[PDB]
């Protein structure tokens, strides 16, 4: 389930992200004016999302403007989610690719650091399980990817409609 | 006669490797027989990382310790 999960958040963007490029493609289609009749392709989307850089140029970067230009703005807030996500889902890499051995060591050299002072807590510090660290890693990996998503989306979509 | 650490009283490890190493200890009960190897069974406020806080150990593995001698606050 746990892999699933990031399977399902893979395919769930994949999902959203051409629901969304369609609908941007379709209102500015539909912007064609009222004498413009030939929208040939155009079709942002149609003519674009063929190749996986036309995605990377077309779509991410492309809508990524209003995101990222948003401070001094309502959506400055959009921005500001859009990093923290960004942050999220690195920490989420943090516990993913790391195991519980190390950090066990480690919080075994903080806690002799602890004893050394007379601190000694009695509830013993001990680092996330395995099963933990591995949940805690997709917490954070699916908010970091659904909040990017998010506030893109929104930033998007309310500056640009 | 009784040899090793008396019943109940706190002993210091000196087990290298133990996860109580130079921490303190109860001594439940020492096994008087010559040819246990690790006869000191001592009790721990602390569990380990198995979450099991009695362990037995040799008799050159444990230091007897006074009734006032050591530090209280570990
Ligand atoms: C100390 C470790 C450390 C730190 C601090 C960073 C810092 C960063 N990494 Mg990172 N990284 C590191 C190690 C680190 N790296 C290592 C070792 C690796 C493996 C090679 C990576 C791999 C990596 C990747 C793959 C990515 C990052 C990204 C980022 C950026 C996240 C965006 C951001 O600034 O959000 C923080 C910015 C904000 C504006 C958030 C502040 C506002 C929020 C809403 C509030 C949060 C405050 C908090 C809640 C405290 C308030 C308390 C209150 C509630 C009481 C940031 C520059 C991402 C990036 O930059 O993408 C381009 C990204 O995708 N990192
Ligand atoms: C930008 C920084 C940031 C953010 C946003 C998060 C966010 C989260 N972390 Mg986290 N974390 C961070 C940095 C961050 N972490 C860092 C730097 C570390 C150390 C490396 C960790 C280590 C860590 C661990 C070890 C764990 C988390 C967990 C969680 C989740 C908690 C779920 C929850 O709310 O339970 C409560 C659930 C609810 C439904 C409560 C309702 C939602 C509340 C009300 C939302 C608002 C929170 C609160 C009111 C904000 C104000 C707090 C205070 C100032 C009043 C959440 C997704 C836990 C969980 O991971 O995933 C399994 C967890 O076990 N984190
Ligand atoms: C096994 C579990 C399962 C099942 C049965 C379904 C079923 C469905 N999902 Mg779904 N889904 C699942 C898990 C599952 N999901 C999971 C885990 C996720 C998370 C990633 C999703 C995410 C998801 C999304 C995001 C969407 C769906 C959608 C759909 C619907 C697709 C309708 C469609 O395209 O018709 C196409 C299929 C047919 C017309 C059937 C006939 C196809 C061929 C011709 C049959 C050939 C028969 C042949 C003669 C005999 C072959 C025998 C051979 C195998 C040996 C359908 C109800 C979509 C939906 O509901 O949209 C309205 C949609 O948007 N799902
Ligand atoms: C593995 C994770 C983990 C967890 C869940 C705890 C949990 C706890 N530790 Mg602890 N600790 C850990 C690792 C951990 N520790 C490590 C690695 C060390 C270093 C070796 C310590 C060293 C340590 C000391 C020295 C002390 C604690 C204390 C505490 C208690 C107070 C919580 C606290 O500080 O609130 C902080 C405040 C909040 C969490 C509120 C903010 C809410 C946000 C949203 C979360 C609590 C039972 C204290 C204690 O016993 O309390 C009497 C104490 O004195 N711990
Ligand atoms: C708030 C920061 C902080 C804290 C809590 C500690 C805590 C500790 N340091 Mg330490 N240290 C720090 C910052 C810190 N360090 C920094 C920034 C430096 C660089 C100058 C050092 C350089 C340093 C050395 C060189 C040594 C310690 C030692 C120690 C331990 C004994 C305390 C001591 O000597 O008291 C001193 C009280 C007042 C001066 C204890 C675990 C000693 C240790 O662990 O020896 C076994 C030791 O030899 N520290
Ligand atoms: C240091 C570089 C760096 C890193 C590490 C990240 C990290 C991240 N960015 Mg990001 N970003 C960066 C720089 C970076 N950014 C810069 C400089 C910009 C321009 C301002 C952006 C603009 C941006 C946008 C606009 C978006 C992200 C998203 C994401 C997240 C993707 C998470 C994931 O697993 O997606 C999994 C990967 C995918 C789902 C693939 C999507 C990307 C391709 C091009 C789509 C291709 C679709 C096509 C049909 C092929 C489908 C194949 C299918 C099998 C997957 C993650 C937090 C996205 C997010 O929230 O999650 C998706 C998002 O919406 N970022
Ligand atoms: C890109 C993905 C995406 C998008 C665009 C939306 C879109 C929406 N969601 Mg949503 N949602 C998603 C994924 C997404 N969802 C997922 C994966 C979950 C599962 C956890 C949810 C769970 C969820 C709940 C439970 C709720 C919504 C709600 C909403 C609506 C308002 C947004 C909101 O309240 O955010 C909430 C945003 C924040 C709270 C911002 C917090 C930022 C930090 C904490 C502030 C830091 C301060 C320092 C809107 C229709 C709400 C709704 O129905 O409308 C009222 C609502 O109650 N969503
Ligand atoms: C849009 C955002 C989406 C986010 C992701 C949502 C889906 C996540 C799905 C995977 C995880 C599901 C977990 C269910 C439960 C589950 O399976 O647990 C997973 C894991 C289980 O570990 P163990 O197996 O070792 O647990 C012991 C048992 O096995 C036997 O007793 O436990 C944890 O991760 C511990 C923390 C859970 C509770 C977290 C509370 C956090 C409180 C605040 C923390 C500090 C402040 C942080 C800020
Ligand atoms: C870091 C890490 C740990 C160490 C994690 C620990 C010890 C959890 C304790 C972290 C504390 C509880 C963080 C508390 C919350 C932070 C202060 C941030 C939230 C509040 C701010 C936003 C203000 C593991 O145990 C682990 C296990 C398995 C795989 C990977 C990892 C892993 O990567």
């Amino acid at each position: 389930v746990f892999l699933g999960l990031f399977w399902m958040y893979n395919s769930i963007s994949v999902v959203i992200f051409h629901f969304f490029w369609e609908y941007q493609s379709n209102l500015a289609s539909i912007k064609a004016s009222a004498g413009g009749s030939i929208r040939a392709l155009a079709s942002d989307f149609e003519l674009n999302s063929i190749n996986t850089n036309g995605w990377l140029r077309n779509f991410l970067w492309s809508g990524a403007a209003q995101v990222i230009q948003s401070y001094g703005s309502p959506l400055a807030a959009y921005g500001l989610t859009f990093l923290a996500s960004h942050f999220v889902w690195a920490l989420s890499l943090m516990f993913l690719f790391s195991g519980r051995g190390y950090w066990q060591e480690l919080i075994e050299s903080v806690l002799w650091a602890h004893h050394k002072l007379y601190v000694v807590p009695h509830i013993q510090p001990r680092a996330l399980s395995i099963t933990s660290g591995r949940a805690v890693g997709l917490t954070h990996y699916l908010l970091g990817g659904i909040g990017t998503t998010w506030s893109f989306f929104l930033a998007r979509i309310v500056a640009t409609a | 006669a009784w040899v090793g650490p008396k019943k109940g009283s706190q002993v210091r490890i000196l087990r290298p490797e133990s996860y109580w190493f130079q921490q303190r200890g109860t001594v439940v009960n020492v096994n008087q027989k010559t040819n246990i190897k690790y006869p000191v069974t001592v009790k721990f406020d602390f569990v380990n990382y198995a979450n099991v806080n009695t362990n037995g150990f040799a008799l050159w593995e444990v230091d007897e310790l006074k009734e006032g001698e050591y530090d209280p606050d570990l």
